């Protein structure tokens, strides 16, 4: 019995055979909970999978976790085992301890056949987990394209949101996958969609680095100008992360260094709180103001003289903001440079 | 585990032997002997014995067993060629289960005189890798440089593979041009699909083929926008094949069972684990260098003169290696794997591989524009295409703005020029500017030949200062649509009834409409049918009646040739079913 | 109306269909069945009449096989045969298991040369599937008849 499993793993059908001929026990637990059946869906033997829906394999068997064999079975992905248990009687909408359905399961790995038949065996499309995930919003998760297009082609609500309002163009943007984002472009979504934090897919890719998915956004016409309801830009979050292609890219195709925020601050400012050179050379570069006030009226060389950083200093000094500005307590680069 | 045979079922007249295998020996033909203590020993027959992926024991071993119906019982399938914003899928018939493919692969193996090393699959799959480019080298014909429009219907149509292996080894048959020479691939999964070991056929799109061991690639243009010359030693070519195999390597460390890529160099062939090419080690295998050089590599153009001089130019950088795609399992749509060559662009762990790489390596503008084209151009028609300009300077500026285009072979070699625009523009007060203009068909200079795909550049050159900016794009040509109605399921020993629609799109009557069915289990071998005159504003629309034989699952394929154009090809699956008793 | 397209031969692609599997020598064992129709209830079958396995041997009406004997035709026989040989159609490789696949296969085939018209498929299929007797069963039967059949199938 714990060497049912075993007889199991190799499909021994003989063994197996004495053992239920004699004995009358057509489930029994292990010490982790799983049954025979479960174990049989893994390494997929269904001579012995017959053996046991024969007699008494409950295919809504759940343990305390609640783990069908139906789910481990789209899981790893066996396809005559999804038909023989369907075969035999299946409750598809069933939950796990975190409420995954098996299409949860099935879009996940990337499994597309097992999706397109359970799809057609009447599993409800639109549904949320614990959190509220769509079935296509974990599917754009783990970049698997004809997923996306088959959840499409049969019936899909693109634009989804969850618990945290996340469109599947915020996931896309955030697990770094262009491709599905072409999809979701060409098929139907908005760029203007905005998430709890007030973040475009702009902003998002601004943080993560991502490069081909900011250029198929702003071919498909996303705006550059834009307001995170903290007040920041996308050109502000490419200061503050320390990517330069991003705003290479960026100030290329039409941006404006002199932007304010709801506390005063241009990417000068935004860029000199974590010290990027080569950004600051470049934002200097084109028109940006140096000689400015902060919400406090903080001259970049205040914000700078906390960071202790030197060589930061002189290309600021190359523009010549002047150590004469003071800000409104009357504290001046000297000042700051002394406490600090 | 041994050689081992049980007389299990006996009759007085009669006796039912078992006889096993063990898991580790030689694959070909084999011969029984049987030898009683008194008698001479007696020839009793002939078998072979081939792998299987279906027992756990052996090395080369699937566990999913859809992946085995689809990687090695499967005979009809997909190749996908086009540019890599608009992927066209060809129909394509291995055909591995015929009747002479086995010995004729046995005897193409047989001249290697290492007998024991057959009983492992590694020692077969170079073998027989470095044989097939061999004999593609030996037996591939360049193009006829002269034009032949009324044989262009014979020169590039493909029936599958078994015709071109014969043609190969024996030579009685049509030989294969340089305009494809990509079949190679499938030929080698073909034999492997005949020997037991599973096999796919992948297409990356955007490959550096060419020089291998430099992460850089240089290309020459024109003062006009064209390429001045012929040829480079290191090339980005349109798409290029080659050929997964499927099995475990025990000679390497553990942790790299599975997919491998086969590479034959220019001879010896290996094969290299697709992990080794994502991790990047390149001291594992002589060969995994020059792969992970051929999938992510930059290249920077140069600007040729009438001095001589050659010049640095900013342009638009191009990705190299995207939309790594191949055929799905269980169902007739693509899937990319993509996922399993590269990182995600951007990512902390692509940037430590690429600085890794690169460390082991060390040891050994006031104005730009940009481009947006379309994905797709339809034959004898038209379209738009749009380049902005933006200048960051107080001062106004005057530019000179050059327009090419030429078709190109899908190896990178110029087949013709086309077209040609040069203008003058002033940009002022640092404002953008666009410019759309129309693209016309009439309007060039030669017809394109019959597989190419044009390449688009644009070259402004500022009056001022000499560097100048450029952009490329490739475009791929698309034919109008061929539909094919026809029922899902039907009967056995039943007619069945296909429907065949064509629209004339294009704005010249075609003559000498010449179609053809064909398929394998349903049509005994091949088709003609013939057609009246179709004006480019009316259609066809045509019946055929045929029946099917063979049980299970099938798909037919249509193919229509006229005077415009040839070896247009499209396919239809059906799913049959035994008759009711 | 839909308009049904004309045949057409082109050799071009032949050559791709040539195997070069050496098939080999054997000995063959000729059998050779016509229609005919027993007394007892009107139904056509087809029945042999005579075997080849060294010289030809005929069965008789009483059902017996006679002695041996070497074979000689008329001209007539060589004349059509010739004739109908040299407008002949010829299906090599096929790949079936079962009579009706072939005959299927043979009948379009028929079909694609403009042989027999395509209102004629039905009766042909239906004929070519009738069942087929042997020598055990002639004494059963009482007797067989040349029996030519119609479009009506009587």
């Amino acid at each position: 019995l714990p060497a049912l499993h075993i007889a199991a793993r190799n499909d021994d059908t003989r063994t197996a055979a004495v053992l239920l001929q004699n004995d009358p026990n057509p489930d029994v637990l292990s010490k982790t909970g799983f049954t025979p059946l479960h174990i049989a869906a893994h390494y997929e033997n269904l001579n012995v999978a017959q053996l046991l829906l024969n007699r008494g394999a409950s295919v809504n068997f759940t343990p305390q976790n609640g783990i069908t064999p139906l789910h481990i079975a789209s899981r790893r992905g066996n396809v005559i085992m999804v038909r023989l248990l369907l075969d035999r009687g299946a409750q598809i909408e069933t939950k796990t301890k975190d409420e995954l359905t098996p299409l949860h399961c099935a879009a996940r790995n990337g499994h597309v056949r097992i999706s397109e038949i359970l799809l057609d065996h009447g599993a409800p499309i639109q549904a949320k987990t614990k959190n509220g995930l769509s079935p296509i919003h974990m599917a754009a998760q783990g970049d698997h394209l004809d997923c996306v297009r088959l959840l499409l082609q049969y019936d899909a609500e693109i634009d989804d949101i969850t618990l945290d309002h996340l469109t599947p163009l915020h996931v896309a943007a955030h697990c770094g996958h262009h491709r599905v984002a072409k999809v979701l472009l060409d098929k139907g979504a908005k760029p203007n969609s905005r998430a709890l934090n007030g973040f475009t897919p702009l902003h998002i890719a601004c943080k993560k680095n991502h490069v081909r998915v900011m250029e198929l956004l702003l071919k498909t016409g996303a705006s550059i100008d834009a307001v995170t309801e903290s007040g920041l830009t996308p050109l502000h979050v490419a200061s503050f992360m320390g990517h330069l292609p991003i705003v290479k890219n960026l100030l290329q195709r039409g941006a404006s260094p002199n932007v304010s925020n709801v506390k005063v601050e241009t990417p000068l400012h935004m860029a000199a709180r974590a010290g990027h050179t080569e950004v600051a050379k470049y934002l200097l570069q084109n028109k940006a103001k140096v000689n400015a006030k902060a919400k406090d009226d903080q001259t970049p060389l205040h914000c700078a003289a906390r960071i202790g950083h030197t060589n930061m200093v002189k290309l600021l000094l190359e523009n010549n903001a002047n150590p004469n500005l003071a800000t409104t307590a009357g504290h001046t680069p000297l000042h700051i440079a002394a406490r600090e | 585990k041994w050689w081992s045979a049980v007389v299990e079922e006996r009759d007085a007249q009669s006796w039912t032997i078992s006889v096993t295998t063990p898991a580790d020996a030689v694959i070909g033909h084999y011969s029984l002997l049987l030898q009683v203590s008194g008698r001479k020993q007696l020839l009793l027959g002939q078998f072979t014995l081939l792998f299987n992926p279906w027992n756990r024991e052996d090395a080369v071993f699937l566990k999913n067993e859809a992946q085995r119906m689809e990687y090695l019982l499967n005979q009809n399938g997909l190749i996908y060629l086009g540019t890599a914003d608009c992927i066209q899928a060809e129909s394509w018939d291995f055909g591995q289960f015929e009747g002479d493919v086995i010995d004729l692969s046995l005897r193409l193996l047989s001249k290697d005189k290492q007998v024991e090393k057959w009983s492992q699959p590694v020692h077969v799959a170079r073998v027989l890798g470095a044989l097939l480019h061999f004999l593609k080298e030996q037996r591939v014909l360049p193009t006829p440089q002269t034009q032949a429009t009324q044989e262009g219907a014979l020169l590039n149509k493909r029936r599958g593979s078994v015709p071109i292996l014969r043609q190969w080894l024996t030579g009685r048959g049509r030989p294969v041009y340089d305009g494809q020479a990509w079949v190679l691939a499938a030929v080698a999964c073909t034999v492997l699909r005949c020997l037991g070991i599973p096999a796919r056929v992948v297409t990356t799109f955007a490959s550096a083929q060419g020089t291998g061991g430099r992460l850089l690639i240089d290309e020459y243009y024109n003062e006009e926008g064209l390429q001045n010359g012929e040829g480079q030693r290191g090339r980005i070519w349109i798409f290029q094949t080659s050929t997964e195999c499927w099995m475990t390597r025990p000679a390497l460390p553990q942790g790299y069972d599975g997919w491998q890529i086969l590479h034959p160099s220019a001879g010896s062939c290996d094969l290299v684990p697709v992990r080794a090419v994502k991790e990047g080690t390149l001291g594992l295998t002589p060969a995994v260098s020059d792969l992970f050089a051929a999938i992510n590599a930059s290249c920077v153009v140069w600007k040729c003169c009438e001095d001589g001089t050659l010049e640095l130019t900013d342009s638009n950088t191009k990705y190299v290696g995207n939309n790594i795609s191949t055929k799905g399992v269980g169902s007739d749509r693509c899937e990319d794997i993509t996922q399993n060559y590269k990182y995600p662009e951007g990512s902390l762990q692509e940037k430590e591989v690429l600085e890794r790489v690169e460390k082991e390596k060390m040891e050994r503008s006031p104005l730009y524009l940009l481009l947006k084209a379309p994905s797709s151009l339809p034959l004898r028609g038209d379209a738009q295409i749009s380049v902005t300009l933006v200048n960051h300077s107080e001062q106004e500026k005057a530019v000179q703005l050059a327009i090419g285009v030429q078709a190109v072979h899908y190896n990178g070699v110029l087949a013709a020029k086309l077209w040609r625009k040069k203008l003058h523009l002033t940009l002022s007060a640092n404002l953008e500017k666009i410019i759309t203009i129309g693209l016309f068909f009439s309007n060039f200079e030669r017809n394109p030949p019959e597989n190419t795909f044009l390449r688009l550049t644009a070259m402004a050159t500022h009056s001022e200062s000499n560097l100048s900016c450029f952009a490329q794009e490739d475009i791929a040509i698309c034919r109008p649509h061929l539909a094919i109605k026809m029922p899902e399921k039907a009967e056995q020993y039943q007619p069945l009834t296909a429907s065949v629609s064509l629209q004339n799109s294009l704005d010249a009557p075609m003559e000498d409409c010449v179609i053809s069915i064909l398929g394998r289990g349903l049509i005994h071998r091949e088709r003609s049918y013939r057609f009246r005159s179709v004006w480019p504003e009316n259609t066809m629309c045509a019946k055929f009646q045929f029946t099917p034989t063979h049980v299970g699952l099938q798909r037919l394929t249509v193919e229509v040739d006229c005077n415009m154009f040839q070896n247009l090809t499209n396919y239809k699956s059906v799913t049959v079913v035994a008759p009711e008793l | 109306q839909m308009e049904e397209p004309a045949a057409h031969d082109t050799e071009a692609t032949a050559t791709d269909y040539h195997t070069t599997s050496h098939p080999g020598t054997h000995k063959v064992y000729v059998e050779l069945q016509e229609l005919v129709m027993d007394e007892k209830n009107q139904e056509l079958r087809w029945m042999e009449a005579a075997r080849w396995v060294q010289l030809e041997e005929n069965l008789g009406e009483n059902g017996a096989w006679g002695r041996p004997h070497l074979s000689h035709l008329t001209f007539w026989s060589l004349l059509e045969l010739r004739r109908v040989f040299t407008k002949g159609t010829v299906l090599l490789d096929l790949q079936e298991t079962s009579l009706a696949g072939v005959a299927n296969q043979l009948l379009d085939r028929f079909i694609f040369e403009d042989q027999i018209r395509p209102q004629d498929r039905e009766e042909l299929l239906r004929a070519l599937l009738l069942k087929h007797s042997h020598a055990g069963e002639l004494e059963a039967l009482g007797g067989v008849k040349p029996a030519v059949l119609t479009r009506s199938g009587d």
